[PDB]
This record gives C-alpha cells, structure tokens and sequence, in this order.
C-alpha cells in the first residue's frame, strides 16, 4: 500500500497570494498523482491529472508539478473560490490513497 | 584541361538527372489476386514516414483482394480538364452617375485574383504557362440588354492608357481592340502567353528591385512583373455620355495549361487582391469540429 | 451531459442490508470504470474500490474488500455498492465516480451527488 | 499545317489532337492531354529506392 | 545500409548514423544551366569548390511550446563566405541546395519536427488582426538571414495555407525516436534560368514541431536544432562591385 | 451564299465550351519554356501524396489549432480502450478536410478507389505498445468496443524501430463510384469508419514520458481516379477580396 501525504496540514492566505502545497508517496508513483478541490459541503472537483495536465473547466491559475515520490500543487493567484480543501491521491497503485487533505482558509 | 581534375569534373553539367519517369496511366490500377501471407521478414504493412515519402503499401498486401479490371478513367484529373473551364475574373461597372467609372470608361489592371474560385483553383500551383480564352459579358445591372457600342481595348505595359471616354490612346492603331454591341453575344477573344518569363507564378518570395526596402515600400513585396501583362480598357464608343449604366463580366478559360511546384490550397479568407493577408484574429481550422475525438 | 445519479439519503440499523445504487447517463457504460468514495462526517476522503461495468472488473481497497460488495448492471447502467451486514462504523458520504475518460491513471473525472447513508440503532 | 507554332504547350512531351482555323496555335482548342502520370515525383522522391515488403529503414 | 550516411561537398562533411534517406526534391538532382536555356550571354562563373560547401546556420533551441522558424535560401547565405560574396558581386545567381536539419536527443525524448522547402514561401500578415488593413511584412520577416524567423501562426503558416499539407512538397521528419537529421537535396527552381540572390528567395525552409517535444526532469533540457547547407552546382553572373540589398 | 441553318444553342456562351476564338496578337510567339523542376500533369499526382489527417478536430481557438494534428496515446487498463474514431469519407466535412485529397475531392462530384491512412507514433524509443486499427464497411454502426471492431478490416501495429503503419481502407463499395457523402440521403455513400484501440496497452519505463501522440496521414492508391468536376464548398468567401 502506498501512503500519501500533504504539507502543509492546513494554510491561510488573502486574494492574490501565491499558495503551494507539498504531496508525498510513500512509493514512487511516477506521474499519476490527481488533485482534487473539495469545497464544505459539496463533491469533490478534479483540478489536476497526470501531476501536472489541468483538467478541462479549470482556470489556468492551478499548476502541478512534480513526479516519483515529490509533487506540488500551485495556484499563482489565490482567489476567493480557491478557499477548500484539496486532496492528491495517487493512481499508480491498487488501493489509490487519497492523502490526508490540506484546507485553504482566509488569513485575519 | 590538362589537370586531372578538369578532366574528370562535373562542372557544366546541364543534363536534368531525374530519378523518375513518367508513365502512361490512362485508367486506374488494376487490382491483382492475393492470397494469405504468413512469413517472416518482410512486412509491407510497416513504414517509414520520416524518410519523407508516401506509403508503397497496396490492397493486395494488406488483404486477400480480387481480380478487378479498372476501367475508370484518368482523363479528368488532368490540368486541361481541371482548368479549360472560364471563370469570373473581372467585373468593371460604368454607371451613368457615380464616383467609380462616370466619364464612361474604365481601366481595370490585368489581374485575376480579385475572385475567390478562379484564385483558389490557380495558387494551387506555384507556376503556371497557359494560354487563355477571355470572354466578356455586358449588360446593364439589372441585366437588361441594350443598344450600346462599346470599345475594348488590351493595353500592355508601356501603352498610353486613355485617360477619358475621347482620349487619342482609343484610336488602337497598334493595340489589339474589340468593337462590339450588348446586343451581340459576348465578346470572346483568346490571348497567348505573354510573360516576359517561362510562366506565370502567382507567389514571388521578393522585392521587385534593389536598394533599401523600408517600412513605406513594402506593398512591393510579392509584386512580380513578370505577371503585370497590362491594362484593360473599356469606353462607350461616343463623343457623348451614353444613356445607359453597364457592366462588364470578364471570364477567363485556361486553355493550354502547365503547372510546376503544387503548394498547399488556401484555407483562410482572402483579404486583398494580389496578398496572401489574412485575418489574425479570425483563424479558423481547415475543416469542422467535434467534440470528442471518440464520437463522430 | 455526462452525470451520474446516486439514490439518496439512506437511514438504516446495524447489521440489516444495503444497496446503494448509482446510474451514469450522458456517456457509455461499458467502457469507463466507476468506483466508490467514502467520507466519514468531518474525515477526508477514502478510497473504496473501482468497477469496470463491461466484463466486469472490480479492484477493492485492503480496508474495504471483505465489508462491501462493488457490482455494476451494464443493461440499465448502473454501478451498486452493496452491504452485507452494516456496521456503526459505515455512517458516511459515498461518492460514486467515473474515472477519466482519457485514461483510468487520470484519477475520477465526473462525481455523482454523493449519497448519506447513516446507520444506528 | 503552314501556321505559326506559338502555343503554351509546344515544345514538350504532351500530346495534343485540336482544332484551329487561325494561323496561331494558342487560338486552337484545347483538345485532349496524354494521361501520363508521375506519382513518384512528389510520392516516392528518395534517392535510394526501397520496395513494398522491404522495411524502409534497415 | 540505410541510415548510416556521409554527405561530403567541397571540405566539408557530415556523418550522420541515425539518418533516415535523402529526399530529392521533385526527382531531380541540381544542374547547371543549360546552353538552349541560357539567356544571359556573358560566361558565367562557377567557384564551386569555394561555394559548393556545407556551411552551419544558427542553432535554435527546441522547447516543449516552439511554433517553428523559417528561413529563406538563398537569403541565409547571402553574407557567408565565398558564396555570398560572390552573390553580392554577381547579379544573377543559380544553384540547388542540400540541407541538413540536426536535431539529437536521448532514447528517452519525444517529439516529431517537419522539415519542408516550401517554394515562393510569401509570408502574409494578420491584416491588423481584424482583416481590414492592407499591411505587409518588413523586410526582416521577409528576409530574416541565416538568423531566421519564428511563426507567429504556424498552423496557417503566417501565409494563410494550411500546415497539414506542407507535406505536399519535399519534406522530411525528424522523430526523436526514429532519426536524428533530415536532408532534403532540391534543386533551382525559378520561372528565370537565372535570378538575383539579393531579391528573391526561391523557396523557404521550414522547420515545424508537429509532435511537441517531451522528456522527464533531469533529462538534459537544451535540445538545439542545427541547419547546416550545401550550395550545389553555383554560377553567378554579371560581374559588377558588389552590393548587399 | 452558302446555305445554313443555325440550330438552337447559337449565341449562348458555355463556360465549358472547348472552342476556336480570335486572337489578338498575330504571329506573337511566348517565352520558351525552360525545364523548371516538380511539373504535374495529372491531380490525381497530388491524390497520392500524403497529407496530415487531422483526426483530433476537437480544438477550435486559434491558440490551440496545432493540438488539431495529432492525437494522444496514453497507458491504458489493458481493457481494449477506444483511442479514436473518424469517418472514412475523403469528401467529407471531417478530418479529411485538412488533406490535399480532402481539398481536391471538394473539385470533384464522385470518387472511386482505395485510400490509405499511414500512422507514425512520435513517442519515445523506449515506450512499446500495441494498437488496433479497424475499418468498418457502410452499414456497421460505431463499433462499442475492440471485439466488435475486431470483425471488420484491421491491421494490429506494433511500435519498434518502423515507426509508422499503414491501414489501406479498400475500396468496398456497391457503385463503382461514390459522391460525397453527408447527412441525410447521401450517407447511402458513406464509406465505412476507422478506429483506433488499444490492443495490448501503451507501455514505458521509468523516466520517459508516460504519453505519446500519433500522426496520422492520409492518401490516394494507384487505384483512386475522380470524375464530374465541380466546384468547391469546403470554403466559402465572406466579405469580397479588396
Ligand atoms: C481585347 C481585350 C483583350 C484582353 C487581354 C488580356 C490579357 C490577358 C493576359 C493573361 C492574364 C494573366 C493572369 C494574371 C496573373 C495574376 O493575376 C497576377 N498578375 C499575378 O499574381
């Protein structure tokens, strides 16, 4: 089994920041790391494949990068919608892990 | 040419050494009978697109075809038979009161990629060496036709143009002209080829002369000579303003026709007589869309 | 448009059998694997098992396979995640999914509504 | 006939049977062209040729 | 037997072991010109020892969003060496050419260029983009040297024709997995027996990325394209001082 | 004073009339024509060169229209996975529209003769892979999946050191020509489908790229001729030529 997981556990920011977080697997999936957005109350929403491909009907603000065991999640601009929790789990292997979730939430 | 290597040179060479041949195909290839093949060694399915050549592979290789004797013909691909067919190349409009032509003449530069058909079908080829049939088709714009005497005069390069409906260029006593009525059937002449060079090529990758080209000349690019055959006129034949507004519909049918150096066919809107321009912000692709590459 | 319709919210008691069921429409059936998501109220989410419908093909998760049972009727089309015997511990968001249409290594590209099953005595 | 010879297509290896009533060849009909046919110039312009069964890159 | 390959002119030569053929455009070898097809009378000269050599062009870099570049012949070579100086001194000027596209990477890259000599390449503007002003290209774009110039629109190929069918005339591809060069061997091709180096350009070479190029990190990021040439069977004629434009 | 009699037809003016006219210069003598290389005296020439099909005509944004010239091969689930699907109709508004085939048969009303569609994977030399590429003659509906396609004409191609194949759609068909076809009552001339599966799966080691593209590139056999020339209607032109 291969365990995922995500740094950091849970970040802050403003409109217009810069956020990035950090996924790692225990084996080396090469390039089929998947991160999903997740927002209270709703289904998840697939942002990335492949670690780095964007899914059709996301803004080009989501960028995935990485591969083997590091891979990274980064959105140039932060935005209002773009406060929820986002997974990576891992399709390489049977079980896909889904890692642990890192929740995006606004700084005071 | 004492020295061996004068004796044993190839300089001057002016032989074409071609590689191929061109061979009688008046019909389409016939089809052989082939039975299954289960060896090792050779595989006629499998090539190479990078050596830059289309595929050898042939029905009889990749499945178990018939005999089938091909009679279709061949003869209607040919440029003849692709080309000897007029089209709209010109129109010239002398209204009565107006701002294009209202003295009652027109002088309309020799050129024939104001259109897009006849455009189209002749840049599919970079050179072209043909003589033509030009007809001309007057009548006023509703179409009426009425008893008017009209004067077309071909005015090559170098010729006075005439500058009014009574101009001295209109005596033709040296240029090629055609007296003709509305009420006659269209005029019809046929022209031969008259370039300066070996064909006329509708591309021209240059600048017609030398010196510095700045940001001002560069409408002179592309600009070929070579196919600038002249001027063609055309007046009512009379002192007096004529009673009634026309219009000239000049139709070219190539005849005689070689092509060298096929290019790809334009796929874009043309924007300008005589200029591969077009529109940056409307490319479009070559053919229709789907949504899904699995779905048709 | 390509969609998938779960059942709905599902109340029952520990140790009776459920069939949560979830039709796919829009798309093909017996060509996309679908597999189940669970989310434990206030967790993250949990990788169940995937179910290729045509011929049909079911990988579970180590923590899952032995408590559920992944089928998919092709006919009507229409993946089920069947109980055999539900537990305090089952009380959770089961999200069913079609995997990317490009490739099954593309993670879970469409999601259904999402199902709340809840079970207590 | 006795008539000038000052067609587009005179001096080449294309066969042509037309009709003219002129002294000009470039006034005389069409007619037909001789179905002659090059694919290779365009198709197959390699300068070592490789056969159907053969792997092209060996 | 087939994609090992030596290509020797003047003093220079080119080895190249993971070679595909060599493409002769149209099925004909470069010729000089012909005594019933000459015009000019005067006797012209041929160099060619001096000027029928391989002469290295600019590298340009592939990366994995490259539109493609083109350059015009014999306008690349009009300020190298003997050959261009003899095209500045001479007005007329005739010659084939064999190009040599380079393009090596490892086993594990990916990515498929088209290399194609598109004759009477004229390059088209957007028109002010809404298809309303007659502009033209400057004189850069037009000729843009040994140096060349990147497409703006390379799927229209700045030119308004479609990219799909540049197969059409010689062209080779260079797929990373299959060669690592493409020659193309296309001879002088004009409506003239002769013409000016300094105006006209018979044809363009464009070099196109169709498949993007594709590796993993810590493969080596710099894959340099590399266009070497070979004027064949030159003469120039009329003999004047020299002249660049 | 010889006797006539003009029959109907006199004074029309047929723009497919193969007639004697006037000249205009007399005893004018052109240009000799000297050799200029690439001469083509047949378009059926042209038919047999071949030209990128763009099977991948999903992208429309001019940002994006190179996208349009190959499509992706990617590591599967080993299930037999669909890769594309087009129509075999080289007249067709479709793929075909990007080839010179596709453009010239727009000049022309019918068609006849086998076509041919060379596909060149451009992935990486270490990646390996199977694929299936099936022709479905008039009448089969899309197949659903690799077993079906299976049953009509197919070639399986192996990746290696050849990097293209070649799938020759036959010439199958009841007439002895075929117009065009398009929806409606012409598709009685629709030719048939082409799909493209995995067959084994795309495979790659570590450190190579785990997604290809595929070219694919269409022509004419020895045997394709074109008839009842017309013109055409692939493109139309808006806002005249100034
Ligand atoms: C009594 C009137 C006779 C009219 C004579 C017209 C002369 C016809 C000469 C051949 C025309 C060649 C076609 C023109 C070429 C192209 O349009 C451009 N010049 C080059 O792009």
């Amino acid at each position: 089994d291969i365990q995922m997981t995500q740094s950091p556990s849970s970040l802050s920011a403003s409109v217009g920041d810069r956020v990035t977080i950090t996924c790692r697997a225990s084996q080396s999936i090469s390039s089929y790391l998947n991160w999903y957005q997740q927002k209270p109350g709703k289904a998840p929403k697939l942002l990335i494949y492949a670690a780095s491909s964007l899914q059709s009907g996301v803004p080009s603000r989501f960028s995935g990068s990485g591969s083997g065991t590091d891979f990274t999640l980064t959105i140039s601009s932060l935005q209002p919608e773009d406060f929820a929790t986002y997974y990576c789990q891992q399709s390489y292997s049977t079980p896909r892990t889904f890692g642990p979730g890192t929740k995006v939430d606004i700084k005071r | 040419d004492r020295v061996a290597d004068m004796i044993e040179s190839s300089i001057g060479n002016s032989v074409s050494r071609a590689l191929t041949q061109a061979l009688p195909a008046p019909t389409g290839q016939n089809t052989q009978v082939s039975s299954h093949r289960l060896d090792t060694g050779e595989v006629p399915a499998l090539q190479a697109a990078e050596i830059g050549a289309s595929s050898n592979t042939s029905d009889e290789s990749m499945i178990e075809t018939r005999c089938v004797l091909n009679s279709h013909s061949t003869a209607e691909t040919t440029l003849d038979s692709f080309f000897s067919r007029a089209g709209l190349v010109g129109e010239i409009d002398l209204p009565l009161e107006g701002t294009t032509n209202p003295n009652g003449y027109a002088n309309w530069d020799i050129d024939i990629t104001g259109y897009a058909q006849m455009r189209r079908k002749v840049e599919l080829f970079t050179y072209m060496r043909f003589d033509a049939e030009f007809t001309f088709v007057a009548c006023t714009p509703t179409g009426q036709v009425v008893p008017q005497l009209l004067q077309y005069m071909f005015v090559p390069p170098g010729a006075p143009k005439p500058e009014s409906r009574e101009s001295l260029a209109w005596q033709t006593a040296t240029n090629p002209s055609v007296f003709v009525k509305l009420t006659d059937p269209p005029a019809q002449v046929s022209v031969p080829f008259m370039s300066p060079a070996s064909a006329y090529q509708w591309f021209y990758d240059g600048y017609p002369t030398f010196g510095e080209h700045k940001q001002e000349k560069d409408l002179e690019y592309g600009a070929c000579p070579n196919n600038m055959m002249g001027t063609f006129s055309v007046r009512t034949v009379g002192s007096s303003k004529s009673k009634y507004a026309l219009v000239v519909r000049i139709y070219m049918r190539m005849k005689h026709v070689r092509a060298w150096i096929p290019r790809p066919m334009r796929n874009q809107n043309y924007l300008f007589k005589a200029n591969p321009n077009y529109a940056g912000d409307s490319i479009k692709p070559t053919g229709t869309s789907r949504n899904a590459i699995t779905t048709l | 448009e390509v969609q998938l319709v779960q059942s709905g919210a599902e109340v029952k008691k520990p140790g009776e059998s459920l069939k949560i069921s979830c039709k796919g429409s829009g798309y093909s059936f017996t060509s996309y694997w679908i597999g189940w998501v669970r989310q434990m109220p206030g967790k993250g989410l949990e990788w169940m098992g995937i179910i290729y419908p045509g011929d049909s093909d079911t990988r579970y998760s180590p923590s899952f396979q032995g408590q559920v049972t992944i089928s998919a009727d092709k006919s009507i089309s229409t993946a089920y995640l069947q109980w055999s015997s539900l537990k305090a511990s089952d009380t959770a968001m089961y999200y069913c999914a079609r995997l990317h249409s490009s490739s099954w290594f593309y993670g879970m590209d469409v999601w259904g509504q999402g199902t709340t099953v809840t079970v207590s005595s | 006939s006795h008539e000038n010879s000052n067609s587009a297509t005179e001096g080449s290896t294309i066969n042509y049977t037309t009709i003219n009533y002129y002294k000009d060849s470039y006034a005389a009909t069409a007619g037909k062209q001789s179905l002659k046919q090059d694919p290779d110039k365009f198709a197959n312009p390699v300068k070592d040729i490789f056969t159907e069964m053969a792997a092209p890159l060996k | 037997s087939d994609r090992v390959a030596q290509l020797t002119i003047g003093n220079s030569t080119i080895t190249t072991q993971e070679a595909a053929n060599i493409i002769v455009g149209y099925g004909e070898w470069p010729s000089y010109c012909s005594d019933d097809d000459a015009t000019a009378v005067d006797k012209p000269t041929r160099p060619d020892v001096s000027v029928n050599r391989f002469y290295t062009l600019d590298t340009k870099l592939w990366e994995k969003s490259s539109k493609g570049w083109y350059w015009k012949f014999p306008d690349v070579l009009t300020e190298t060496g003997v050959f261009g100086q003899n095209a500045q001194f001479h007005y007329l000027y005739r010659s084939g050419f064999c190009i040599h596209v380079q393009c090596n990477a490892s086993k594990f890259h990916q990515g498929a260029l088209l290399v194609a000599i598109l004759p009477e390449y004229v390059i088209g503007t957007v028109a002010g983009g809404t298809g309303t002003e007659d502009s033209h290209p400057p004189y850069i774009q037009t000729q843009p040297g040994a140096d060349g110039f990147e497409l703006q629109h390379p799927y229209v190929l700045d030119a308004g024709i479609p990219i799909s069918q540049l197969t059409v005339c010689p062209h080779q591809w260079i797929n990373l997995r299959t060669n690592n060069c493409a020659t193309i061997i296309v001879p002088y091709m004009n409506t003239l027996p002769f013409d000016s180096a300094l105006n006209h350009c018979n044809f363009g070479l464009l070099v196109v990325p169709i498949s993007p190029l594709d590796f993993d990190q810590g493969a080596t990021p710099v894959i340099p394209i590399t266009i070497t040439l070979a004027p064949m069977c030159s003469e120039f004629a009329g003999l004047r001082q020299a002249v660049t434009q | 004073g010889f006797p006539t009699e003009l029959k109907p037809g006199t004074n029309q003016f047929l723009t497919t009339d193969d007639g004697v006219s006037a000249p205009i210069l007399p005893n004018f003598h052109p240009t000799p024509c000297i050799h200029i290389p690439g001469e083509v005296r047949n378009l059926l020439e042209l038919c047999q060169v071949e030209t990128i099909l763009e099977v991948n005509n999903v992208p429309t944004n001019a940002t994006s229209l190179m996208e349009r010239l190959r499509f992706p091969v990617s590591a599967q689930a080993g299930k037999g996975e669909l890769c594309a699907v087009f129509r075999a109709d080289p007249g067709r508004d479709g793929p075909w529209q990007s080839t010179m085939l596709g453009q010239l048969c727009g000049y022309y009303t019918q068609w006849s003769g086998s076509l041919e569609v060379t596909f060149m994977f451009t992935g990486s030399f270490m990646a390996t892979g199977k694929m299936l590429i099936a022709y479905t003659p008039p009448g089969g509906p899309l197949p659903k999946d690799r077993a079906t396609a299976m049953l009509g004409t197919h070639v399986i191609w192996d990746f290696g050191l050849q990097s293209s194949v070649t799938l020759v759609i036959p010439w199958i068909s009841n007439t002895h020509y075929r117009a065009h076809a398009r929806d409606g009552v012409f598709d009685y001339y629709t030719t048939g489908l082409v799909s493209i599966w995995y067959q084994t799966n795309y495979v790659v080691p570590i450190g190579a790229p785990n997604t290809a593209y595929i070219i694919a590139l269409a022509a004419a056999q020895k045997n394709f001729t074109m008839k009842l020339c017309k013109d055409t209607s692939h493109i139309l032109q808006t806002a005249s030529i100034q």
